[PDB]
């Protein structure tokens, strides 16, 4: 069934004006409350 | 919708004026491509 | 009191009656902050409205963002609960957290109908959200011109 | 199909052993088979 959610609009001109990139509030957004993943490190021996 | 491009925001002006998409592109539903016209019995037509 | 939010929501209006006439609470309140008033609001059901308004359901009840009934009403065009929610009182100019009006909201969909009755029960045109816009500031932006000359 | 009498034998790594590890338990391995001549010749690793 349809559940709550949360919509969050950004603002366009006000984030122009402040000269903030909407790519940075993307992923500052996205990285933050989903989670990025950004590359591999190795752990005893094996790739994650 | 057409409605929704037009009113993309591209810059705001020295002024707080601001330029719109629909300011500098005429925006409407078109072909991928306009190469390819079909005609049933001289009648406009689509077909597969 | 969770029966009657859910009831709300599916448009039960039987069940709705069924849980008044056996004490639920009115205005019992879901996670994100919606009375069983905001929840008929959204889905448009109108009987539903009315009878919670008549078993005295705060009308200007507010979620956790500061949105009211009026604000679903008027942003999904429910004409007939606005006036319904307008009559009970509702305050034509109540804002959210963001500022926003039930006037803002119609206006950015458009909802000429319902624009009118807002304007009719005395809803501030000039009303700015955080942003400092108005209800014209955005029928201009959307580029809606028979609602543009109706705020001036 | 390999001629020789010839075995083919894989030494592993089945913990986070590492390579440094993995080789001092090669040379361990082949130590051992060198004191076999009667059973076991030119035991020896195919890398480097």
């Amino acid at each position: 069934e349809d559940t709550p959610q949360f919509k969050i609009d950004i603002d366009q001109e006000k984030a122009q004006a402040l000269g903030v990139s909407i790519n940075d509030i993307n992923t500052t957004l996205g990285a933050a409350w989903g989670g990025s993943y950004v590359n591999d490190f190795i752990d005893r021996g094996r790739v994650k | 919708s057409t409605e929704e491009f037009g009113k993309i925001l591209l810059k705001v002006n020295q002024d707080g004026s601001r330029v719109l998409l629909r300011d500098v592109a005429k925006i409407e539903l078109g072909g991928e491509n306009y190469d390819i016209i079909a005609e049933f019995n001289g009648q406009p037509a689509s077909g597969l | 009191g969770k029966k009657l939010l859910e009831a709300a929501r599916a448009g039960r209006d039987d069940e709705v009656r069924i849980l008044m006439a056996n004490g639920a609470d009115v205005n019992a309140a879901d996670v994100v902050g919606w009375t069983p008033l905001h929840l008929a609001a959204y889905w448009g059901h109108l009987e539903i409205v009315e009878v919670l308004l008549k078993n005295g359901a705060d009308v200007n009840a507010y979620d956790t963002l500061g949105s009211t009934p009026l604000h679903l009403a008027a942003h999904f065009g429910h004409l007939e609960i606005v006036e319904v929610l307008l009559k009970n009182g509702a305050d034509v100019n109540a804002k959210d957290d963001n500022g926003i009006t039930p006037l803002h909201l119609a206006a950015n969909r458009g909802h000429l109908e319902i624009v009118e009755v807002l304007l009719k029960y005395g809803a501030d045109v000039n009303a700015q959200d955080k942003f400092g816009k108005t209800a014209f500031d955005i029928s201009i932006n959307n580029g809606n011109e028979d609602l543009a000359e109706i705020l001036q | 199909l390999g001629t020789a009498t010839g075995f083919d034998f894989e030494l592993i790594d089945q913990a986070g052993l590492g390579h440094e590890k993995l080789t001092q338990a090669r040379n361990q391995l082949l130590a051992e088979a060198a004191k076999h001549p009667d059973m076991l010749t030119s035991v020896r690793p195919n890398g480097l």
